[PDB]
């Protein structure tokens, strides 16, 4: 009921003892190796806390002090990301001509010829062409100078120091108690309130004193080294005053309620800047100043340690309908006392976020010549779009790990989850049978244009020309956004984006944003994406819902949530557990992602990105999109035929590399065949004939080779697809998205 | 039906028949080993053919055996 | 002092330590004899 | 034992589902067949008729999507006759239509129905 | 007194085992009309990670 | 001459592809669920 | 010479072919300073590129008619005509390190066997054990002829598991 | 001991129901009751998907297949310590005890039971496929 800090004092002491005794975390391990698969599993179960000990206690501090860790290793990460663009990079040369130099921050030493690979970027500069963005996000920031680079890599070795320093002493000299992680309300509130309200506030700060002032120069025309430092800029009202005259009248307006006074850096502008191709960054802080003040209101709501407030267990226990029993009841319980639940939870909002994200930043470009920089807006729309999907299958992961460890029927007689349970092969039996009508309404299609294309017959295509399927509510809810600045949205100057309508933005004689048309071609491709992304679900789900029991099994969760299978019997049982159901499910995220970064790289090359001409605009592709996406065989001729031109004859020039890992990428994968194909009866028999070749001449291990165990095989298999499969696209979309763009 | 086959190098450790799903093997009183007692596999005809009870024995090489044999409703674990 | 060189010693720091020496010496022998095709 | 729900214990859609042809239990089942028939092949007509290759070209279209709802009509015919041989072999009250004559009568009422009602919708767009 | 020496290594005679032609210590050996008498420890785990197995008189021998 | 007929095509293959299959598997259906006595 | 072909130092494709190289080097190096980084990598990558070609045809490598140099692996070719540093001498180079790397691995679990965990040692490596085996691995020919003369090189039939058959 | 007779009018645990129970098979071929005596009212799982709530005394279920009563009998013994025992019904009515067949749970030795497939010989015993080739039907060498 108390709301306070509750800490142990040195309850682990700080030794190397048990840095020489591997396994030791594990019971099992801590024995020693007798054969190889010993190896193997002391590398699957380093981070299975839950699986070491039952102490709720210690799997929470070993959780929080890895919390430290990884924080560290991310604050070593953009520590170097800093120091490269500030001693390796051309980012002052490119803050010169942002039009014209390509961003470079990684240069090679000269050794076996390698240093072709250094490639002319510009601005008397050699070295590989990046397409992170963090020019264009320094840019944005207000940073004209590697000193300003290198002051900030040297505090992100110290954030680091200190996040290490931290999960040391939180683990072996100041670790909390579980009274401690349990206060979900405070917090929520501290997350809500403090963290994102107090973040969003403090760039909120920055982007009012020094990102609006240096960026409004830099647009001007200003050079970078006659431009006021960010400290002469917060010292001095004069110099804001002229750039931005409510800054006369200071933080009075603030306090007797003027805010429309600031309106000279507080706008509702939209749209695009015409200089940069950016957003302007007056939206942006007001943008951060409204999401700070929300998130700080919002960090008010539960109950801590006095009587104003919420209680979640209440929330939830008074949420009941007559037609889900008794609903929310046990929930309270269930997210306070599993980790696994609130994994589960935690990582299927953040993929589904970083998915958003990506359509959000391609959409509307925040930074300064990013959308010009075609580069780096397809790379970030397909990173951010991968770590989504496969946070999405992290989520039914362990989903299914609650199910199978956390979950007690006592504390679920006639809850939510318990009727789940109850009616789930009337839910999985539904979404298997959308998932075959989604498969053959947008399959089908492809294949009847294919076979009426390949018959001589296009007018019975499914295309625009022939009989058209157009997405009437996509292009009326485009029209409603595009007309929206006029009667749904007074103080908007302009809309959301240029996706939606109107004129087209364009930044140094290339598109930077111009309207998206829909047509049948898109409309195909939206219901491919929705058919992968119900089978996707469709597995994960299954693999959540029937991981304790089914009609097969019936005592499978005896059996863990990662076993092989229960035999042969009953007609063959392989691939039962909830493991392999994840196992699958990676294969269906990677095709349906794999397809939906295809179409944005087709779609963008074919009807948004390309240059600017007299009375004209010029695509990549020349708008071949609406007439060649409606057939497979369309995407692959002139999707991939076409485009692999650059990846393919890149060598001996500075792309020559990415060629290299185009070839590299096809075996990896080819590779992962070998492992999903194969058993490991027959490995082991060829390991026992190597081992007989070894004892003949005395060389035989005392540690006994093993072949790999069968849920081994199959996650080395599937890591091996999904990495040569991802690095294939990623080596053709960066040679061909450089070469021609 | 599977088949199921108890041999001699049996030593009535009775895992085989705590890990067996379906009620298929028991224990019978013997004298070749020091437990005094032999598996048995009177009830085949429910046997489905997990091999729990082959990953249960302990004996090198295994005691209990289970082979593959016709398949019927109760051998596939149909509950339908 | 002695279980930190007990853990130094395990096969993926010792690994990690050969195959850095192994590779910095066939990179220095490529620095300073460059494309050496043959004998 | 089972999950009742009120979509299928509404008394209403068990009244429709009673008041249909298939769950009557105690009329001929080639009066039965031939409903089904009729119902069927009307619909059916409408798909060949509006979507097939010969949709574009006057006073064909409708000769065409007939022609072929009528072929559509007689594999169904064909389908249900092989189901009755191959289900009933051997051995409220029971329906005769879940037997060897029964459904054979009722895949002939089948099929005389779905005509009808193919030659009914053919006529019916004239 | 009937059977190889408590603590002595023996070599396994018998097939299909997975310890045949190797070296295992000699447990205990059952005095009565049992089959397999012979108790035999190995240093190195079967595929099953057992470690003992039980053996008759003529499937060992003293090597 | 063994010369087949101009119209042979149009004949024989809807035969062989939708009359003659459609035969074989309703008879082979029919023989592979027959209950034997 | 051998198979028809003609020695790099007389190819025409050779010299065009290293023209062609110098070419773009020099192409790319057109549109940078005189004293600048770039300039003085490109140099320094055309002075390699001169370096590596006068060195091959210095070398007697034989050129097809590609203008690329064909290595010998025939033993009696390449001791006739001078090609023996190609495809021989690496050959023993390689046949030494290898062995050379197999004997010490041999020495150290023949070694860490006779212990109380071998395994331990095996994922744990013995420092001092596996630095003196690597010293002393330089006479590993002679030692595994000897070896081999004295019937210890090989572990007997009977000794070694087999399947059932 | 006498082999116990199966009571079709016995209260069953408290459940809502769900869509993983019998089907067509119990209705045309058979299905399987199981029985069992509790000392208190007390939530279990269900195998077939579910808690239910076991009533105190006399508790009837009824499942698919054997293997669901042996895993409800399972979770029955080992978490609360009970005696279930189960049964085969068939549509004609008719009823067949299954386990504990004689009384005495399998994994305990009881007098009276005549062992069943025994094989007095091992493994490495086992004739060659070829001597049992050209028989009835496919025989492998360990069903002689
Ligand atoms: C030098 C200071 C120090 C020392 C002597 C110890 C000593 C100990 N720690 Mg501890 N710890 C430290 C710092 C230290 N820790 C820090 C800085 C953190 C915050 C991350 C923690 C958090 C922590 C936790 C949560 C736990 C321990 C545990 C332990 C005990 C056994 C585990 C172990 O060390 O095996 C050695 C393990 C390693 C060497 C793994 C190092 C992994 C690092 C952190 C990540 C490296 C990232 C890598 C570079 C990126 C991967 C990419 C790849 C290609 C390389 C042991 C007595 C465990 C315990 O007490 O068991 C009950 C326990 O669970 N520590
Ligand atoms: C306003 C207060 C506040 C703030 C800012 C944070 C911030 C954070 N918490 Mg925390 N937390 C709080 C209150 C707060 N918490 C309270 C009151 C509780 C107890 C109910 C918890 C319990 C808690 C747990 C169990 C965990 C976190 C975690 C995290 C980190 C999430 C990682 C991330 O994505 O963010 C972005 C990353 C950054 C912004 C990096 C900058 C970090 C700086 C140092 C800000 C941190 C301020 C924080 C208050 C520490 C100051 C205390 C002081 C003694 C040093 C994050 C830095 C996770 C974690 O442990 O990560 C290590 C996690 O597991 N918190
Ligand atoms: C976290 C966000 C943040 C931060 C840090 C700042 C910070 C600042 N703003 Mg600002 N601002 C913000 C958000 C923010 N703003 C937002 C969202 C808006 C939009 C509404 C504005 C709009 C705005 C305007 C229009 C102006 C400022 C101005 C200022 C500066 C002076 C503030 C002032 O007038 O007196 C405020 C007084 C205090 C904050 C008290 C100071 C407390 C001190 C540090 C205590 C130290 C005590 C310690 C013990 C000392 C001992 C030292 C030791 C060594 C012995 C200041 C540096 C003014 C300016 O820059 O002029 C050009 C100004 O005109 N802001
Ligand atoms: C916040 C993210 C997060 C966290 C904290 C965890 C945490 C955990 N997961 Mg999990 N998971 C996640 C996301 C996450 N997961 C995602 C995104 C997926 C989808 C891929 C999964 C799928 C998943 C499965 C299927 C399983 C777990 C398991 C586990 C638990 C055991 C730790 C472990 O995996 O062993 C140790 C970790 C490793 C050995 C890392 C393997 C290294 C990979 C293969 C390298 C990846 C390639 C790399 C990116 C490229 C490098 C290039 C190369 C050439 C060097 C642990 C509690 C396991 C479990 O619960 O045990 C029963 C279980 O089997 N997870
Ligand atoms: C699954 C996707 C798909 C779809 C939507 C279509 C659609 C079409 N195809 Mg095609 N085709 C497909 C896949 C598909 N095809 C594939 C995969 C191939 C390669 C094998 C072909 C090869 C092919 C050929 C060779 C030809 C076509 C042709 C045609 C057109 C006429 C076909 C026709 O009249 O049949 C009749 C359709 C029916 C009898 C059933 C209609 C479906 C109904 C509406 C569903 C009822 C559900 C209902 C809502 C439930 C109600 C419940 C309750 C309220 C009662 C039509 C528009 C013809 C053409 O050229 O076009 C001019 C043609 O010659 N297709
Ligand atoms: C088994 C296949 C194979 C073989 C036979 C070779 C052979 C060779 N490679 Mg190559 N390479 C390979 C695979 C292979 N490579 C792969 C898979 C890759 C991709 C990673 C590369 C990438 C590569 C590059 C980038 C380069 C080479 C180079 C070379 C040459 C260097 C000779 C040397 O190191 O100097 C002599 C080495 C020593 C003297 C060490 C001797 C060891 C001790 C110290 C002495 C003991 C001896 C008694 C050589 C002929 C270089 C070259 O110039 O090509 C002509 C070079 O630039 N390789
Ligand atoms: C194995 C040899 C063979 C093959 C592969 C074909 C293939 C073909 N024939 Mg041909 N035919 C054959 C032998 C063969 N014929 C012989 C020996 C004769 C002389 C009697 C003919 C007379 C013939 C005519 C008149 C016509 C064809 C036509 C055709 C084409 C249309 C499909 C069809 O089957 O029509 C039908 C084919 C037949 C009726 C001939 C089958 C007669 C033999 C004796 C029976 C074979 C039984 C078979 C081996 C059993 C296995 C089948 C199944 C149960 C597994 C097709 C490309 C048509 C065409 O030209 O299309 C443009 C056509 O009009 N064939
Ligand atoms: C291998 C043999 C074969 C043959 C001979 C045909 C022949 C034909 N197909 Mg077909 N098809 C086949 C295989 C075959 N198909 C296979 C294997 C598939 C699956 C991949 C398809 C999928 C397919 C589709 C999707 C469509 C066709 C259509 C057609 C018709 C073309 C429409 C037209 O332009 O004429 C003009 C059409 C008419 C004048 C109407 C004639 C109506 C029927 C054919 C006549 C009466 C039926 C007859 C009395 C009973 C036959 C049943 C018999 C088996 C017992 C044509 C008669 C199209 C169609 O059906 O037209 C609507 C069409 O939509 N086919
Ligand atoms: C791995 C397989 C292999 C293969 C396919 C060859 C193939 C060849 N070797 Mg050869 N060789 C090998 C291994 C091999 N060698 C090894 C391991 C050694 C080291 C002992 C030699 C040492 C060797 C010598 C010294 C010579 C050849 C020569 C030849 C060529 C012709 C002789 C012949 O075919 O008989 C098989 C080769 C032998 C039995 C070795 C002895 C050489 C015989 C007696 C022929 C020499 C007589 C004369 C020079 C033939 C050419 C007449 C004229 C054109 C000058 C021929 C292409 C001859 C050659 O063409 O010189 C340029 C040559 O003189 N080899
Ligand atoms: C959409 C209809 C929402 C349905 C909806 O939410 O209706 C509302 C209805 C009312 O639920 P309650 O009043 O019991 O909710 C109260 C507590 O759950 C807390 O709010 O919820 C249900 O009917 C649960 C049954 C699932 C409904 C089964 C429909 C399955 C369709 C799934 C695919 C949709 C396409």
């Amino acid at each position: 009921k108390k709301v306070k800090i509750a800490v142990d004092r040195n309850p682990v002491e700080t030794s190397f003892e048990k840095w020489a005794k591997p396994g030791h975390f594990s019971r099992t391990l801590s024995k020693g190796p007798n054969t190889t698969t010993w190896i193997w599993n002391l590398h699957a179960d380093a981070h299975d806390f839950d699986s070491h000990t039952s102490d709720l206690e210690e799997i929470s501090r070993k959780v929080f002090s890895a919390h430290f860790g990884q924080l560290g290793i991310i604050f070593i990460w953009l520590s170097g990301m800093y120091f490269h663009g500030a001693r390796f990079s051309n980012y002052e040369a490119w803050l010169s001509d942002p039009t014209h130099i390509k961003p470079s921050a990684q240069v090679v030493w000269p050794i076996v010829g390698q240093e072709i690979l250094n490639g002319d970027v510009g601005g008397g500069f050699q070295g590989i062409q990046i397409t992170s963005g963090f020019f264009q996000l320094w840019r944005a920031s207000g940073i004209t100078s590697e000193l300003q680079l290198y002051t900030t890599a040297i505090g992100g070795l110290v954030m680091a120091a200190a996040m290490f320093f931290a999960g040391w002493f939180h683990y072996h000299k100041a670790a909390p108690k579980l009274e401690w992680f349990q206060n979900v309300e405070s917090m929520l509130n501290h997350h809500l309130g403090g963290l994102l309200g107090l973040g969003s506030l403090a760039w909120a700060g920055h982007q009012i004193h020094v990102s609006l002032p240096v960026n409004k120069l830099l647009d001007a025309g200003v050079d970078p080294k006659e431009i006021p430092l960010p400290h002469d800029l917060l010292l001095n009202r004069a110099i804001m005053a002229d750039l931005y005259p409510s800054f006369a009248k200071g933080i009075a307006p603030f306090f007797t309620l003027n805010w429309s006074e600031y309106s000279d850096f507080l706008t509702f502008k939209g749209g695009l800047n015409p200089v940069t191709g950016g957003l302007w960054l007056s939206d942006t802080a007001h943008h951060h100043v409204a999401i700070a003040v929300l998130f700080l209101v919002a960090g008010h709501m539960y109950r801590t340690n006095w009587g104003i407030g919420h209680s979640m267990k209440e929330i939830l226990e008074a949420h009941r309908g007559p037609f889900t029993g008794e609903g929310h009841v046990g929930l309270y319980e269930i997210l306070t006392t599993s980790w696994h639940a609130q994994l589960a939870i935690n990582l299927a909002l953040f993929g589904s976020l970083s998915i958003i994200v990506a359509h959000h930043m391609y959409a509307m470009p925040p930074y300064p010549y990013l959308a010009t920089d075609y580069g780096t807006q397809l790379s970030l729309f397909t990173h951010h779009t991968w770590i989504g999907g496969f946070c999405i299958v992290g989520a039914g992961a362990h989903a299914a790990i609650f199910m199978v460890r956390d979950y007690d029927p006592t504390n679920n007689y006639n809850n939510l989850l318990d009727r789940v349970i109850r009616h789930r092969d009337a839910i999985i039996s539904h979404l298997n049978w959308v998932c075959i009508f989604l498969g053959f309404h947008s399959f089908g299609l492809y294949i009847h244009n294919d076979t009426m294309s390949a018959l001589g017959r296009p007018q019975d295509m499914f295309s625009d020309t022939a009989i058209q399927l157009q997405p009437v509510f996509a292009q009326w809810i485009q029209n409603t956004h595009f007309l929206a600045p006029q009667l749904t949205a007074p103080n908007a100057l302009a809309a959301t984006s240029l996706t939606w309508g109107g004129d087209l933005v364009a930044v140094g004689g290339k598109v930077a944003m111009m309207p998206i048309s829909l047509g049948t071609s898109d409309f195909m491709v939206h219901h491919i994406h929705a058919f992968t992304i119900h089978v996707t679900v469709l597995i994960l789900l299954k693999g959540v819902l029937f991981a304790r029991s089914s009609r097969l099994i019936p005592d499978k969760a005896n059996l863990g949530f990662r076993f092989p299978c229960d035999g042969p019997g009953r007609g063959g049982t392989c691939q039962v557990s909830a493991w392999d159901h994840v196992f699958l499910g990676l294969f269906w995220m990677y095709n349906s992602l794999s397809i939906v970064i295809f179409h944005f790289s087709w779609k963008m090359q074919s009807d948004v990105w390309g240059t600017v001409t007299a009375s004209g605009v010029s695509h990549i592709t020349g708008g071949n999109f609406a007439q060649s996406a409606n057939t497979i065989n369309g995407w692959l001729r002139d999707f991939l035929w076409a485009q692999s031109s650059q990846v393919i004859q890149s060598y001996g020039s500075a792309l020559s590399a990415y060629g290299l890992i185009f070839l590299g990428a096809h075996f990896v994968w080819a590779f992962s065949l070998m492992f999903l194909f194969s058993g490991r009866g027959y490995w082991q028999e060829l390991i026992e004939s190597i081992v007989w070749a070894h004892n003949k001449l005395k060389v035989a291990p005392a540690i006994q080779p093993r072949a790999l165990s069968i849920t081994q095989g199959r996650a080395v298999g599937v890591a091996h697809y999904l990495l040569g499969g991802i690095a294939t696209t990623w080596s053709f979309f960066l040679a061909r998205i450089i070469s021609v763009g | 039906a599977h088949i199921v086959k108890i041999y001699d190098t049996c030593i009535g450790c009775t895992q085989c028949v705590r890990a067996c799903p379906l009620d298929v093997l028991e224990m019978v009183p013997w004298d070749g080993c020091k437990a005094s007692q032999m598996a048995s596999a009177p009830r085949t005809e429910d046997c489905v053919g997990c091999k729990r009870c082959e990953t249960a024995c302990p004996t090198d090489f295994l005691s209990v055996r289970v082979y593959l044999g016709s398949e019927s409703t109760r051998s596939m674990g149909l509950s339908y | 002092m002695k279980d930190f060189t007990t853990y130094l010693s395990t096969a993926p720091v010792i690994a990690t330590i050969w195959f850095t020496f192994t590779a910095g010496l066939l990179i220095e022998i490529n620095r300073y004899f460059p494309d050496p095709l043959v004998f | 034992g089972m999950l009742e729900t009120p979509v299928t214990s509404a008394p209403i859609v068990a009244t429709y589902l009673s008041n249909l042809p298939a769950y009557r239990t105690g009329v001929a089942p080639v009066l039965r067949g031939v409903e089904i028939g009729l119902a069927h092949g009307f619909l059916l007509a409408g798909p060949f008729i509006k979507l097939g290759p010969l949709r574009n070209v006057p006073e064909t279209a409708e000769i065409a999507g007939s022609l072929s709802a009528a072929g559509l009509v007689l594999i169904l015919a064909l389908c249900l006759s092989i189901y009755g041989s191959a289900q009933f072999q051997s051995t409220v009250a029971r329906d005769p239509l879940f037997s060897a004559d029964g459904w054979s009568e009722f895949a002939a009422g089948f099929l005389v129905g779905g005509e009808a009602g193919v030659a009914w919708a053919y006529v019916c767009t004239q | 007194e009937v059977g190889p020496k408590r603590g002595s290594l023996v070599k396994i005679l018998r097939p299909e085992s997975y310890w045949f032609n190797q070296v295992g210590k000699v447990v205990s050996v059952d005095q009565s009309g049992v089959r397999y008498p012979v108790v035999v420890r190995f240093e190195n785990q079967n595929y099953a990670g057992v470690t003992t197995n039980n053996y008759a008189l003529d499937e060992v021998v003293a090597a | 001459p063994f010369v087949p007929p101009s119209w042979a095509p149009s004949v024989f293959v809807p035969l062989t592809g939708l009359v003659l299959p459609a035969i074989a598997m309703a008879t082979l259906f029919v023989y592979i669920e027959k209950e034997a006595p | 010479d051998i198979a028809g072909l003609t020695p790099c130092s007389e190819s025409k494709a050779y010299a065009k072919l290293e023209k062609k190289e110098l070419k773009t080097l020099e192409k790319r190096l057109k549109q940078y300073e005189a004293d600048s980084a770039p300039a003085v990598a490109l140099k320094a990558t055309m002075e390699r590129t001169k370096a590596r070609f006068a060195n091959y045809a210095k070398a007697g490598l034989l050129c097809g008619n590609d203008g690329l140099p064909h290595l010998i692996a025939d033993p009696g070719l390449a001791l006739k005509y001078g090609h023996a540093g190609e495809v021989f001498i690496p050959t023993f180079g390689f046949l030494y390190v290898a062995g050379y790397i197999g004997y010490v691995g041999r020495q150290y679990l023949i070694a860490v066997k006779g212990e109380a965990k071998p395994t331990d040692k095996e994922i744990i490596i013995d420092v001092p054990l596996a630095t003196k085996l690597a010293w002393q691995g330089a006479g590993w020919p002679l030692a595994a002829v000897q070896e081999l003369q004295r019937g210890t090189l090989l572990e007997k039939e009977e000794n070694i598991t087999v399947s059932p058959r | 001991w006498t082999v116990p007779t199966l009571n079709p009018d016995t209260p069953s645990p408290i459940f809502g129901g769900s869509t993983g129970g019998l089907l067509r098979k119990a209705q045309t071929e058979e299905f399987y009751v199981i029985t069992w005596e509790a000392k208190k009212e007390q939530i279990f799982e269900m195998p077939t998907g579910g808690a239910a709530i076991m009533r105190q005394g006399p508790n009837l279920l009824k499942f698919g297949k054997k293997e669901q009563c042996l895993a409800l009998t399972t979770q029955l013994r080992n978490k609360f310590k009970l005696t279930p025992c189960f049964y085969r019904v068939f549509p004609d009515g008719k009823v067949q005890y299954l386990h504990p067949a004689d009384g005495v749970y399998p994994e305990k030795v009881n007098a009276g039971r005549v062992g069943a497939n025994q094989n007095m010989r091992r493994i490495g015993q086992n004739v060659n496929p070829i001597k049992v080739k050209f028989s009835g039907r496919m025989m492998s060498p360990a069903e002689i």
